């Protein structure tokens, strides 16, 4: 019943670490239509229109240390500008554990996401955008990891834990551990007046 | 895909009676138990679309269709890939039709 | 910051999850956890454990609801499918873990071998004289009878 | 790559060329120099070496003769 597709795009100005985030998210998401590079705002709807994308992850970097994810629904959806502060990529050696490449995750959430309609919208968009469809073409059956989402100090801390089994269950943390500071929410996709500000 | 095992080597499953698992978890069984005669025949007079690699769906050798083999040859001798087109269309003068004042 | 258009956005974007199976959604909300109960908010040691507790909660609930349906949960150890981190990458991590374990054991045996070089002489002469004490002990135990 | 992808790639620098009416002394100079250097793999070179290898390529005779060569080499390095 749920049928979705993500577009993973980049901007010129993305460094080493941020490139590894597009690598590892394209790994974890089986419905990730990975795209190389974009140069410029309005074009991204049309890219999504070509590949039949239900979602568009636009990773921007203005100053080369920064990262700004522009999560969106293409045709008329409310796009969300983030600023991602902390970063620990997939290829950091302290993390131990193999998730299946693009298996169905389990989305974990928080109480304070239902506190406002504001955090309710990002909660929903993280469910179907950062999540998975039940029958994605590159998706692996037996469920093997989670997506831990939790808010503290007005920012959502994202982690991906591989579940560990013994013969009841453990779970060792891996993958992109990062905060998401909700900067801005537009009314339409990359156009129209701004709904939310900080 | 319907075999759902990625860029892993098919060295694994050579000792199994199945090639991997698929969406909604069930056993993709290896399709046939061929004769030793047929296997020796396919190492002397190799199959039509023989490609030397192993299929992901089944342990059997991945062959090619007649149409694909035709398409590879038509790339290498250049021979017009997309048919139902004329190589020599009449120059339809879409701009000189209307005289300038 | 008008919540009106936000609710209008929730009208268009959302899909009915309660009107369908869990498998279509697969999102255990860990409501009743605000994660503001954590002491040492900028120290990230209690915070790691608190996030771990939240994750483990959602895993157990998802295990229950997914077991309620006839869809399997565990990795069978019978499909060797493609994983996120490559095998050479996993050999790098495992290499590092065995390296750190060998370094810890190296410092433990360092204390051991240094003690053997310091008190090796005393070990020699004590064991030898104790052996001779045992010689005279046994010989006295024969000479008495 | 599927059929649809190769049909795109098929339109080269060298498409839309007549070949049947033309004299041979012209085509034998075109066909030598009409080869677009597409990237290869080791994976393909393996199979094409496995495709060309014929039956009498490695009999018992030539295996025994190969060892007869290497024994003579192992003797020639004790001649010094």
């Amino acid at each position: 019943m749920n049928k979705q597709r993500t577009l993973l795009i980049s901007s010129r100005g993305v460094n080493y670490r941020h490139r590894h985030l597009i690598q590892d998210l394209s790994g974890l998401l089986p419905h990730s239509r990975k795209e190389p590079k974009l140069d410029t705002l309005q074009q991204l709807n049309e890219i999504a229109e070509l590949y039949n994308c239900n979602n568009v992850l636009f990773f921007e970097a203005r100053k080369h240390q920064d990262l700004y994810l522009w999560l969106s629904k293409p045709p008329n959806g409310p796009t969300i500008k983030f600023y991602i502060q902390n970063l620990h990529t997939m290829d950091e050696l302290n993390f131990t554990g193999n998730c299946l490449k693009g298996s169905r995750p389990v989305l974990s959430f928080d109480q304070r996401f239902e506190s406002s309609p504001h955090y309710q919208l990002i909660k929903e968009l993280l469910v179907h955008n950062f999540g998975v469809p039940p029958n994605a073409r590159k998706s692996k059956p037996f469920i093997d990891h989670v997506m831990s989402f939790s808010i503290v100090d007005d920012k959502i801390w994202v982690r991906t834990y591989e579940i560990s089994h013994s013969t009841d269950i453990s779970l060792v943390e891996i993958g992109p551990r990062f905060v998401m500071t909700v900067i801005l929410i537009l009314e339409g996709s990359f156009g129209g007046p701004k709904i939310y500000e900080n | 895909t319907q075999n759902t095992i990625g860029n892993i080597p098919l060295s694994a499953y050579d000792e199994m009676p199945h090639i991997g698992y698929d969406i909604n978890g069930k056993r993709i069984m290896r399709p046939a138990k061929g004769s030793a005669l047929d296997q020796l025949l396919d190492s002397i007079e190799l199959p039509e679309g023989w490609t030397g690699l192993l299929d992901k769906n089944s342990g059997s050798s991945l062959n090619l269709t007649k149409e694909e083999l035709e398409l590879i040859s038509k790339i290498q001798r250049n021979e017009q890939t997309d048919d139902s087109i004329n190589p020599y269309e009449p120059l339809i003068d879409w701009f000189t039709r209307h005289e300038e004042v | 910051n008008n919540t009106k258009a936000m609710k209008h956005a929730l009208e268009r974007v959302q899909l009915p999850w309660k009107k369908h199976s869990f498998q279509e959604h697969q999102s255990v909300t860990s409501e009743t956890n605000t994660d503001e109960h954590i002491k040492d908010i900028y120290d990230d040691t209690e915070r790691e454990l608190a996030f771990y507790k939240q994750s483990l909660d959602a895993v157990l609930v998802a295990r229950d609801e997914l077991k309620r349906l006839k869809v399997p949960f565990k990795r069978p150890l019978d499909y060797f499918a493609e994983m996120v981190k490559s095998d050479e990458h996993m050999d790098k991590i495992k290499g590092k873990l065995i390296e750190e374990a060998s370094d810890k054991k190296a410092r433990e045996e360092a204390r051991r071998q240094r003690q053997l070089k310091k008190f090796g002489k005393q070990v020699q002469n004590a064991t030898l004289q104790k052996r001779q004490l045992e010689k005279r002990e046994t010989l006295e135990k024969i000479k008495s009878l | 790559k599927n059929k649809h992808d190769l049909v795109d790639e098929g339109f080269n620098r060298y498409t839309f060329r007549d070949t049947e009416n033309l004299p041979d002394w012209f085509l034998e100079d075109e066909k030598e120099h009409s080869k677009i250097n597409k990237p290869i793999t080791k994976e393909a070179a393996m199979a094409i070496k496995e495709k060309i290898k014929a039956m009498n390529a490695r009999p018992i005779k030539k295996v025994a003769e190969a060892k007869a060569r290497k024994r003579m080499r192992a003797v020639a390095r004790l001649e010094k």
